[PDB]
């Protein structure tokens, strides 16, 4: 017995993502989907039986018992929805069979990219030196570092809700005395208008 | 194929006497047993041997525990209806659920149940409703109806999953359910005329009485098909005889696409 | 709704734990499952009634008990590094019920260890806005690193002037591994917290980035010659700059 | 509420002959609630070894029961089958007639 749906799917904020899975399991008594936030409960979003599709606000449910698939469909994504999605079948002895989780990631809707890499003011605190590399489009990607001595975190959204303003940023850190946040993020892709302010004197 | 079909009963008692189980539920292909649960047990077993040959331990334990799981449900059922019909004592709830594979290749499926031994509650799969006989039964339809998801798992139940169950069933079984043990039939007199049938596998047979071509249903005594108890069974019907006036009188048998005469001189 | 307890906790190999779950539901039905990378959740133990318990898919190194109609522990007599898992809870109306849905308890890390000597808690500091970032935006953001963490048990959060905050806050949705060869690499975790250049710019705003570990306790034995690492808070601060 | 009395038929499995080996049937149908005791008689004597099928159920929602016993039939034996249920006020006794 089995169930398949893709390890990962990625789309923009605002756009339309069909979710896939297939099983092949002996007997159905039924397919849900849930959603689980990373670190969260997952929770129940729909159960489909007979054939065809089942809307619920943003979301619809489809299934067909002939080809043995299903699709959980979004629309009008948010980054709320950024989330895992599981499937799972009820086979004939009422046993569940859970499919292995499509995460779902959404790339936010940067209206007016300012990329730029800043240098943090040091903590009296720490031997690290810090650099943030913010406000560029969805599309730039970051890459890991290929220094051992150099930590580069992956790009994070934050949403300043009171101004409803998001930004992506990723964080380079290290204590080596050549570190500059001049070349911290050269082993990325980044915007060719990327703003470098010159460092102090 | 004949036509066959699966089924399988639940019975509850509400007070029971000392020896009965307060639950007891038996499975059928045609009216062959083919599989028991009960509250004393609390274990489902093969009631037939070509089931038992063919699912292996592992089947029985997984729907043993689904057995001991609707068990107390059929309870928290009961005493429900039982405390919304203000009744006293002991009283029996029944369920039956099952489906028809006809000779056509179509379909059928149904799901009811009984409070004292009288329809309760009758499942349309079709329009996605319960029938209610009584006003309790018309408080359950309308909790039951306001779980959609649950109706519509029963009809994909009916329809596709018992359906798929019986064609294995019927495949274990064959030697026993595909076969055919033509009757026996003979004509006596007791005046009466008895044509009686024995024998005969599957149940299904037609006797019938026609008097000079034509037949009579009004004036026909039809008897019961029972079993004999070796897997076979017998049957008879019967007609008086005008003691005035002499008729031509004939037995007519039908059984499983082969029809007989017995003209009586 | 499922409640299920310890959030996180770290074990030594044969070390015995015992997970508790309750739920308020008037439900019949429980169930006990791991959820490990790659796969699909696998059903350990459930509980079909008050009085029930029977083994699901993986129920090797492991027992169940319902202690009530509420409660359904899940215990480990002698934990296994494989055993290594987020832990779930769950309850249904009926086990029985043909379209009945699950409803699931938080999750229990758990992580078991051959020894805890590579057990470390974070260290914490903060890192103050760029001033150009702050002319070149009128937007000023504070970083936070919790760094060389083991096991993967923190939870960082941001507080401004005594509340927890969560507007403006982004904190990695995964620890970057330190040397990420190695199968027990410590951890790092970056967070921000952005706020207007004016919210910055007030000298009695006060920041802090906290992060709760979870780690060793009094009946861990510990012989390092470090600090034992036990289950604590480390913080770092910032006032805004005038 | 209706209880249902039950419908009780005796027979051989096989067209009797004195001499030759037989079954006697006692079919039991048609009753409810399912609570029943029955017992073949010979000469108003209850037979010791009698067998039957586990209770059986019709989608009326009545009950149905088989029991049986081997036996050879002679000219003097006379055999009958006794039922007692929560519809009859003594049991009911019904003779094999053939
Ligand atoms: O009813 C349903 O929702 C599903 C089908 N039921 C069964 O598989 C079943 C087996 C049995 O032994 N007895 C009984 O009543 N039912």
């Amino acid at each position: 017995q089995n169930i398949d749906q893709p390890t990962e799917m990625t789309a923009t904020e605002g756009a339309i993502v069909q979710i896939n899975c297939t099983y092949q399991t002996s007997g159905f008594n039924g397919l849900f989907w849930y959603q689980q936030h990373a670190g969260e409960a997952p929770t129940f979003l729909s159960y489909n039986v007979l054939d065809g599709l089942e809307e619920k606000g943003r979301f619809s449910s489809f299934l067909s018992r002939s080809k043995g698939y299903s699709y959980l469909l979004l629309k009008e994504l948010q980054m709320k929805d950024s989330a895992s999605y599981l499937c799972a079948v009820k086979d004939s002895n009422y046993q569940l069979i859970w499919g292995a989780g499509t995460k779902l990631i959404i790339k936010p809707d940067i209206q007016n990219p300012d990329p730029a890499v800043y240098q943090l003011r040091d903590s009296k605190s720490s031997d690290k030196s810090v650099c943030l590399f913010t406000d560029f489009d969805s599309q730039t990607n970051v890459s890991q570092s290929k220094d051992s001595d150099v930590y580069i975190t992956d790009k994070c959204v934050l949403d300043m809700r009171s101004m409803d303003f998001k930004s992506n940023s990723a964080v380079a850190w290290s204590n080596k005395s050549d570190f500059a946040c001049a070349n911290a993020f050269n082993n990325s892709i980044i915007p060719e208008d990327t703003f470098f302010p010159s460092p102090e004197s | 194929m004949r036509t066959h079909s699966l089924r399988y009963f639940r019975l509850g008692v509400s007070d029971p006497i000392h020896g009965v189980p307060e639950f007891i539920s038996v499975g059928y292909v045609d009216s062959h047993p083919i599989t028991t649960y009960d509250s004393v047990t609390r274990q489902k077993e093969p009631r037939a041997p070509w089931m038992a040959e063919n699912l292996a331990p592992d089947h029985w334990e997984r729907y043993t525990q689904l057995l001991r799981g609707w068990q107390q449900m059929f309870k928290v059922e009961l005493k429900r209806l039982q405390r919304h019909y203000n009744h006293s004592g002991s009283h029996t709830y029944q369920r039956m659920i099952g489906c028809e594979l006809l000779e056509d290749g179509s379909t059928t499926g149904f799901l009811q149940y009984a409070y004292d031994g009288q329809d309760f509650l009758i499942f349309n799969k079709d329009t996605l409703s319960w029938l209610a006989v009584d006003n309790v039964a018309h408080t359950i339809k309308q909790a039951w109806e306001a779980n959609q998801h649950e109706l519509l798992y029963q009809k994909n139940w009916l329809e596709e999953e018992c359906i798929a169950w019986l064609k294995r069933f019927l495949e274990y079984g064959k030697d026993t359910l595909q076969r055919t043990e033509p009757p026996l039939v003979r004509v006596n007199r007791k005046t009466a005329l008895f044509c009686k049938a024995h024998g005969f596998y599957p149940p299904e047979i037609y006797m019938t009485w026609m008097k000079n071509g034509e037949e009579i249903v009004q004036e026909i005594d039809y008897g019961d098909i029972l079993p004999s108890g070796d897997g076979t069974y017998q049957a008879w019907a019967s007609i008086e005889l005008d003691p005035q006036s002499s008729n031509l009188y004939s037995c007519h048998v039908e059984h499983s696409g082969v029809h007989m005469v017995l003209q009586v001189p | 709704g499922v409640t299920q307890t310890p959030k996180f906790q770290v074990l030594k190999t044969g070390q015995s734990m015992t997970l508790q779950c309750a739920q308020d539901m008037n439900h019949n039905s429980m169930y006990w499952y791991r959820q490990d990378p790659g796969m699909g959740l696998r059903l350990i133990y459930y509980s079909a009634s008050e009085g029930t318990t029977d083994k699901g898919e993986v129920p090797n190194g492991y027992n169940v008990s319902r202690l009530n109609k509420r409660e359904f522990s899940l215990r480990l007599e002698s934990a296994a590094p494989s055993q290594t898992s987020v832990y779930f809870c769950a309850s249904s109306v009926w086990t029985g019920e043909g379209s009945g849905e699950l409803f699931f308890g938080e999750g229990s890390r758990l992580t078991v260890l051959e020894d805890l000597k590579n057990v470390f808690p974070p260290e914490v500091a903060v890192f103050e806005p760029s001033e150009a970032e702050i002319s070149h935006t009128q937007k000023a953001t504070l970083v936070c690193l919790a760094t060389g963490f083991y096991p993967d048990h923190v939870e960082l959060s941001w507080w401004v002037n005594g509340k927890e905050v969560h507007s403006g806050v982004c904190t990695d949705p995964q620890p970057l591994k330190e040397q990420p060869a190695l199968n027990d690499s410590r951890y790092a975790l970056s967070s921000r917290l952005r706020v207007s250049a004016t919210f910055w710019q007030n000298p009695r705003n006060h920041f802090r980035c906290q992060v709760q570990f979870y780690g060793l306790s009094e009946n861990d034995e510990w012989t390092q010659d470090r600090a034992k690492p036990v289950t604590q808070i480390v913080s770092a601060e910032a006032w805004g700059r005038a | 509420m209706i209880q249902r009395t039950p419908k009780i038929q005796v027979y051989s499995r096989h067209p009797a002959e004195n001499g030759k080996s037989n079954f006697l049937n006692c079919y039991v149908s048609g009753f409810h609630p399912s609570d029943i005791e029955v017992d073949l008689l010979k000469n108003g004597e209850r037979i010791e070894k009698v067998e039957h099928s586990d209770l059986s159920f019709s989608k009326d929602w009545s009950f149905y029961l088989l029991y049986y016993t081997e036996f050879t039939p002679t000219e003097k034996d006379e055999y009958a089958c006794r039922v007692n249920h929560v519809t009859l006020s003594q049991p009911k006794i019904v003779k094999w007639d053939r």
